[PDB]
RNA sequence: CGUUAGUUGCCAGCGGUUCGGCCGGGCACUCUAACGGGACUGCCCGCGAAAGCGGGAGGAAGGAGGGGACGACGUCUGGUCAGCAUGGCCCUUACGGCCUGGGCGACACACGUGCUACAAUGCCCACUACAAAGCGAUGCCACCCGGCAACGGGGAGCUAAUCGCAAAAAGGUGGGCCCAGUUCGGAUUGGGGUCUGCAACCCGACCCCAUGAAGCCGGAAUCGCUAGUAAUCGCGGAUCAGCCAUGCCGCGG
């Protein structure tokens, strides 16, 4: 059983690059507790459209932090093959835990 | 309503007497979307109809209404001169709207301090026919007729 | 007096409290989000360029 | 031995397990009339049974979360129907006239900017 | 309204205290309206700034609790 | 109600706590 | 039942009835009917004359009340006249004393309304 | 509605339970979130040349299913040189700069927008998992002890579907008030405190005691809203030491 977490602003290149930790610890490894999605945390930003008085008419921005979770139950180094340095993220962060 | 003719909204029947008319009446009683306390009052009033008269609260209520439905009213209409009140026959939907409306309004003017009582007595008083609800009814029938001179417009 | 003021918005102040935020590219005092150091204005600006990562046009 | 449906209504969801027998109905470790106690419209929830004459010849363990009581009541009402037609798929062409099988799409519509409250608009003054 | 200290400007007392070792001064003048009056530091006459000028206020007992700006009002026509 | 601080509802509204609305 | 100063509250619950004294609120009442053990629920009407004295002497010697207050509070304010603290000319002028606006409102402290005109 | 996935979710199915989803056990269900399916005027009747209008079944959804984002050529010489950018003109021992105080918070008056109300479909106290978005490791603060309380000691937990803000309120049940300017309403003022902060006089909010105002539903005018809408009740966030938030942006009952 090994714990890694994966955060990200981008929803597509997480399920992708964490089905990369699926396959690169499936090919070279064994049994998997699959990718489970923690709920997302949306940071809202609401701003009036104008430089000056126009208190109505505003625009709406969000910063959704998608969270995806992946653990696997064979802590071997015949898994940390690709999981050494075989990288296609870009702006994903990783939390390898025990 | 410039476009269609507005489909009259159909009401979920009563959880007791299974009557749509009942619920309608319960809504008119409701205040700030408190249907529970609303229906408590109406039902706990149906209880007062028993403890005092033999008859089933429904047939009281039901026939109490039919005595508060107006048959004619006056709707204004100006011209190239002044504003005149043409007496107009009153369509079935509006009759119910008005009776039920009037019932409650009439009720909450009464003296007894508890919602359930007032609804009851008023219903009861209007079944007999002596209600101040029924005054607002005779007054419109009388406010037509008085303008009978003008029922040659009608639109 | 916007200038002598933008180069005082940076100075470590006598007494903690007198500290205040500021648009990094406005020098703007009011409505400055903590998360960006940006005025509400210069912010709608960048978010539209695309220079504000993961910041989307919120719709629901 | 067992039949089931999922009831939902206005962010309120009901796991509904049916069984034959007796007449009792469990909800979240409580009797019906202790949970929906002194709430007039509760009995609506079981008008599905009262339609098909399933009446109380059924028992029902129901957990439910989301919403407030009167949402749940309509949610359960949907589970009861979505369960007992999964017992008898012929129990459909009689729950159509009453329509006890429709999610009921109505939910809190969004608050809009520059209003107050979605449709409620702020107050005009002209002069 | 405070309870650990009385938060009076220190640069004020130094004047007062060291004016309280045979000291009779009336030309005492300050901008420290933020500072609480203190026990029996009476007799003196502190001129206080109202934002435009200094106000010759004589200090009695009874007013011991209050702050100095309560006696130099900052406006006109009440 | 909502403006008597010494009612529970006056506290709820004000959003505070105390004698007339203590936290369990 | 006469209590403080001259007060004769009657025919309502003592806890409320107590209120009719200058210096008693629902607070100081809750106390007296427990630090002297009297059911608050009971009307003054039906109420022991032994319980009245336990009350009358408690309340009257537990705290400054009714007309002493009135004359303290009044003299307490004319203190703020003194040399002339701010709340002085404020009570002096009859305008809000606890730092609130005055452009609008302040009608409770400024009696009714005295209106004027203006210009062309 | 369907796949994919199981440190959030359960006897739905069985054994221990200090009867708390807490321990194995399990993802069926609820949920969390990615991709799909689905509705199109396709089918039956009716009128029409057609597009399409009235119906009817099937179906979670039927004719734009509901709500957003999206604002044509252009008008108001609309707004903004005070967000920023910029032509010109103007001051350049001062129209630049630094500080300490004061002011933007004034008050005979007048309007806008709101808030709390005038009570019995009501107010007060007690007791009771209805849980649907968000925020928090120079912070959220469980849980202790002191304190009427504000808050102060102490200290657990979580870079947070796991720990905390969390009580949701209207509600249900119990008791109390009995029509009264009242157990309605909480303005004003006296006093005693807490907290943040260099510092709360001008000018902070919060607690507690005392005080308890006008207000009995509002002239002539006039505002919003067509369905989960209006009405009503709480909830969170942004700014932010703190807060004058009853504002604004959202959320659900």
């Amino acid at each position: 059983k090994i714990r890694i977490k994966l955060r990200g602003f981008d929803h597509k290149t997480l399920d992708a690059s964490a089905q990369k930790i699926v396959e690169a610890a499936r090919r070279s490894g064994a049994q998997v507790s699959g990718p489970i999605p923690l709920p997302t945390r949306v940071r809202r930003f609401t701003v009036i459209r104008g430089p000056f008085k126009h208190k109505d008419s505003r625009e709406h921005f969000e910063l959704r932090t998608h969270n995806r979770l992946v653990d696997i139950i064979n802590p071997n180094r015949k898994t940390i093959e690709q999981l050494m340095t075989l990288d296609l993220p870009t702006g994903v962060e990783i939390e390898i835990k025990t | 309503a410039r476009r269609r003719r507005a489909e009259v909204r159909q009401l979920q029947p009563d959880l007791v007497y299974g009557d749509v008319l009942v619920t309608a009446f319960i809504n008119k009683i409701m205040r700030d979307g408190k249907k529970n306390l609303a229906a408590r009052i109406f039902y706990d009033a149906c209880k007062i109809i028993q403890e005092k008269t033999g008859q089933e609260p429904l047939k009281v209520f039901k026939q109490a209404v039919e005595n508060v439905k107006p048959r004619m009213e006056v709707r204004s209409r100006r011209v190239g001169g002044a504003n005149y009140q043409v007496p107009m026959e009153v369509s079935p939907r509006r009759q119910q709207s008005l009776a039920l409306r009037w019932l409650v309004q009439a009720a909450n003017q009464r003296p007894e301090r508890r919602a359930a009582v007032r609804i009851a007595h008023e219903l009861m008083d209007a079944a007999e026919g002596k209600g101040g609800a029924v005054k607002k009814k005779e007054d419109v029938e009388r406010m037509a007729e008085a303008n009978r001179a003008y029922a040659h417009y009608r639109w | 007096a916007r200038k002598a003021l933008i180069e005082k918005a940076k100075r470590t102040p006598k007494f903690k409290v007198r500290a205040y935020t500021r648009c990094v590219r406005c020098g703007r005092a009011r409505s400055v989000y903590r998360f960006f150091g940006l005025c509400r204005i210069c912010l709608r600006e960048l978010a539209h360029k695309g220079q504000l990562p993961g910041v989307r046009k919120a719709s629901w | 031995e067992q039949y089931y449906g999922t009831g939902r209504r206005k962010e309120a969801v009901a796991r509904v397990f049916l069984r034959p027998g007796n007449g009792k109905v469990t909800v979240n470790g409580q009797d019906f009339n202790e949970y929906f106690q002194g709430l007039v419209r509760a009995v609506a929830a079981l008008e599905p049974l009262r339609a098909v004459d399933a009446l109380g010849r059924f028992d029902a363990y129901i957990t439910v979360r989301g919403g407030g009581k009167s949402g749940q009541i309509d949610a359960i009402k949907l589970g009861i129907a979505r369960a007992l037609v999964q017992y008898n798929p012929d129990y459909r062409a009689k729950l159509k006239p009453l329509g006890f099988l429709t999610r009921d799409a109505r939910v809190v519509e969004r608050k809009k900017y520059g209003k107050h409250k979605a449709r409620r608009a702020p107050q005009y003054s002209k002069r | 309204s405070l309870k650990k200290g009385v938060f009076v400007d220190d640069h004020l007392l130094e004047k007062v205290l060291e004016l309280n070792a045979k000291g009779e001064k009336r030309l005492i003048k300050t901008w420290s309206r933020r500072s609480t009056i203190v026990p029996e530091m009476v007799g003196h006459t502190i001129a206080v700034y109202n934002g435009k000028q200094h106000v010759p206020v004589y200090i009695t007992e009874n007013m011991v609790g209050h702050k100095l700006g309560e006696f130099a009002p900052t406006r006109t026509y009440r | 109600g909502k403006g008597d601080r010494r009612t529970r509802r006056g506290k709820i509204w004000r959003g505070t706590y105390g004698k007339y609305r203590p936290r369990k | 039942a006469r209590i403080a100063g001259v007060e004769i509250p009657r025919n309502k619950r003592v806890d409320v009835a107590l209120t009719y004294i200058y210096g008693i609120g629902k607070a100081r009442a809750k106390e007296a009917l427990e630090k002297t053990g009297i059911n608050p629920a009971t009307r003054v009407k039906d109420l022991t004359e032994a319980e009245v004295v336990r009350l009358r002497e408690y309340v009257e010697n537990t705290w400054k009340l009714e007309g002493e207050l009135r004359a303290e509070v009044a003299a307490n304010i004319k203190r703020l006249m003194d040399i002339g603290c701010y709340r002085g000319l404020r009570h002096r002028r009859g305008l809000p004393v606890r730092g609130q606006r005055t452009r609008t409102n302040a009608r409770t402290r400024k009696g009714p309304r005295k209106t004027v005109a203006g210009k062309k």
